[PDB]
């Protein structure tokens, strides 16, 4: 009756009080869920300081199934839903579920009919991530996109130092981050086609991190990546002498930090490439 | 304590889709497909499948059927390779594969597969060796395998083989227990366990330590796929993992003390079945299933 006449407004009311966050503040790093059992009357739920909004967790005890139930009727054709309304209730199912896999499938019929700008979707699962690292479809989904930007160009090459710098956020937050860490090989692959010249600014960058950041198995194979590369990519750079610096470089990190068994498989394949050559 | 008292166990699963909480699985929605069949599965292990509703199920997984054959984790999801599996091994479970369009399936699975050998999740094509698996399994339950190019299907699979004798997701990945258990599964069904060095990979798995219980079950069920599943100490595992039992709700955690779900409960059962256990039936290591099912008559 009027109930569900209510929530329908409280829903549509609330959607907006995020677009409205969003565009009094266009900088925001991060995405939280503030603890509150039960709604204060003359306050929104939607809590915003000067670069993170958190989310009352009363709100999706109730509105959370509401707008997931909607998202489903439009894909039963029950319920249409409009250009706005779809950018919108996928845009607050993912912000708290990024595994919805269908939600992303939404926004992915969208991006190519020209409904959504596929920029905002490289925002989105950048704020995802910040919160699910880990989270797999947030990751596929960006792939997708990425894919549909590039079909190496200024505008290419701007593109794949963005996802190097999610790559290494996403890897902060969680120690061998297995598909953060997969995503950035790909782009390697896919979006650089493994130009030596990025290959190299790759291996000088990562020297701080993997001093650092020892026994991340899933790092140093990064590393392995670029040098197996590097290798495939010559059949200027002194091949030898990187796979010299390298098993060097893992020799102080053992002088330093020894105990660790996962450098020390890493230079135990470095030995591998340099017995390859010959 | 050491009791290995299941009826406590069975009590949890079937007493645990009535917790009223309309929000919680409604964020799960996109796995409860595969949550099904989790549930189900140990269910069957303990003997207490009819302690689930089947009529319920039957349905649910024909309205997750769609038109291009593949099946939704729920109704009004897209369909994905995930699922389709699940869907099909629940299926098999209860001797009703005819219930969803068996054509079909194999229609949209063998439409997945690329050029290279490889297999998407879904349309939009994402590749991993997960989704290699989730085909050859799916059709080997369907007995539709040579509905697809299976040389080319290996070589891609053989492809993603690290030089820890590892697999990863696509090729020059890192190797992982998931893909590896994936892989080495795809390798079994595909008569192409020879392609891998059983004491290589062995030695990698043993060696390797950390959700856990994926971990901890992918471990398991590959040593036992590849035959060198003796490389690890029985007892002392199935001890530890007595551990990870919930005296009081009953079930399994990733780790002792932690909150427990069917997911990490399954593994707890199914691992201590590969384990050599007498009380549960004997799980196969691949399809994740009883024994007992993956032989019919008509
Ligand atoms: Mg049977």
């Amino acid at each position: 009756a009027e109930t569900s006449e209510e929530v329908a407004v409280l829903v549509q009311r609330v959607v907006k009080d995020i677009t409205n966050a969003f565009r009094r503040n266009p900088h925001i790093d991060e995405i939280g869920l503030i603890p509150c059992p039960e709604a204060r009357y003359n306050r929104s739920p939607i809590v915003l300081v000067e670069n993170k909004l958190g989310v009352e967790s009363w709100c999706v005890k109730f509105l959370l199934p509401y707008v997931h139930n909607k998202l489903l009727l439009y894909r039963t054709r029950k319920q249409w839903l409009n250009r706005d309304e779809l950018i919108d209730v996928t845009c607050t199912l993912l912000l708290l579920n990024p595994d919805f896999t269908t939600a992303w499938n939404v926004r992915k019929e969208l991006i190519l009919s020209g409904t959504l700008n596929p920029i905002k979707d490289l925002h989105l699962g950048k704020l995802a991530l910040t919160k699910f690292p880990k989270s797999p479809e947030t990751w596929i989904h960006r792939r997708w996109v990425l894919q549909q930007l590039i079909q190496p160009t200024e505008r290419a090459q701007r593109l794949i130092q963005e996802e190097m710098e999610v790559c290494g956020e996403a890897a902060g937050r969680y120690p061998s981050n297995y598909n953060a860490w997969s995503h950035r090989i790909w782009v390697l692959q896919h979006l650089a086609k493994l130009d030596v010249k990025i290959l190299l600014d790759e291996l000088s960058s990562t020297k701080h991190w993997a001093s650092m950041h020892v026994s991340d198995h899933s790092g140093f194979h990064y590393r392995q990546f670029l040098l197996k590369s590097l290798i495939s990519q010559t059949v200027r750079i002194n091949l030898p002498h990187l796979l010299e610096e390298e098993v060097e470089f893992s020799t102080d990190l053992i002088d330093s930090y020894p105990g660790h068994e996962t450098l020390w498989c890493h230079r135990r394949h470095i030995f591998y490439l340099q017995h390859h050559l010959n | 304590p050491d009791t290995l008292l299941l009826e406590k166990h069975a009590d949890y699963i079937a007493s645990y889709g009535s917790k009223k909480d309309d929000y919680e699985y409604c964020m799960s929605e996109y796995l409860r497909m595969s949550g099904i069949y989790w549930g189900l599965t140990v269910m069957d292990l303990m003997g207490q499948l009819h302690r689930m509703n089947r009529e319920e199920i039957l349905a649910f997984i024909k309205s997750c059927q769609h038109e291009c054959g593949g099946i939704s984790a729920s109704i009004g999801h897209d369909p994905h390779l995930l699922y389709t599996l699940s869907a099909v091994q629940i299926l098999t479970l209860y001797d009703s594969i005819n219930v969803i369009d068996v054509n079909k399936v194999v229609e949209y699975v063998k439409g997945l597969q690329k050029e290279d050998g490889s297999f998407a999740g879904d349309i939009w094509g994402e590749i991993d060796t997960r989704f290699s698996f989730c085909a050859v399994a799916t059709l080997a339950l369907l007995g539709k395998l040579d509905a697809i190019n299976v040389e080319k299907a290996i070589e891609f699979v053989l492809s993603c083989m690290n030089f820890d004798g590892g697999f990863g997701c696509r090729p020059g990945s890192e190797s992982h227990a998931g893909q590896i258990y994936c892989c080495t599964g795809f390798l079994a069904i595909t008569s192409q366990l020879h392609q891998v060095n059983s004491d290589l990979l062995g030695w990698w798995l043993c060696e390797r330590q950390l959700p856990d219980v994926c971990y901890s079950w992918w471990v398991l069920a590959s040593l036992k796929i590849i035959g060198r599943l003796h490389w690890i100490d029985r007892e002392k595992l199935r001890n530890f993992i007595l551990a990870c039992q919930d005296e009081e709700t009953g079930g399994f955690a990733d780790r002792p003390g932690d909150m427990v779900d069917p997911f990490h409960t399954l593994f707890g059962i199914a691992g201590l079945s590969l384990l050599g256990e007498e009380q549960i039936k004997p799980v196969n290591p691949v399809f994740c299933m009883p024994e007992e099912v993956l032989q019919r008559v008509n």
